[PDB]
């Protein structure tokens, strides 16, 4: 469907998560008007990558917190954390 | 405003 809402879970790496993120308020969009935190590069073979992760999705919540109304920064303090695993919900266009 | 993009 227009949007596919999916639930993706990325065993942490002592690397990171193998993603960038773009957006968040006050910033450039990454699309049309939209001030969302999105995924905009995951690297292949990566753990978002083995995750299902994709670019182009629209990170809606992370670890069970929406990200509505997030500063870039406040994503990506989110997905510094400590936790060995990282539960994402994401909105990705069909 | 800037396009920022941040490794994670």
């Amino acid at each position: 469907i227009e949007e596919e809402e999916l639930t993706l879970t990325i065993l942490r790496q002592t690397g990171g998560l193998g993603i960038s993120i773009a957006g968040g308020k006050g910033s450039t969009p990454y699309k049309g008007d939209d001030e969302g935190i999105f995924i905009s590069r995951v690297s292949e073979e990566g753990p978002a990558a083995r995750a299902g992760v994709r670019v182009g999705d629209k990170l809606l919540e992370v670890n069970g917190v929406a990200l509505q109304g997030a500063e870039h920064h406040e994503a990506v303090e989110a997905l510094r954390g400590a936790g060995t695993a990282v539960q994402m919900r994401v909105w990705r266009e069909r | 405003g800037s396009y920022l993009v941040t490794s994670v």
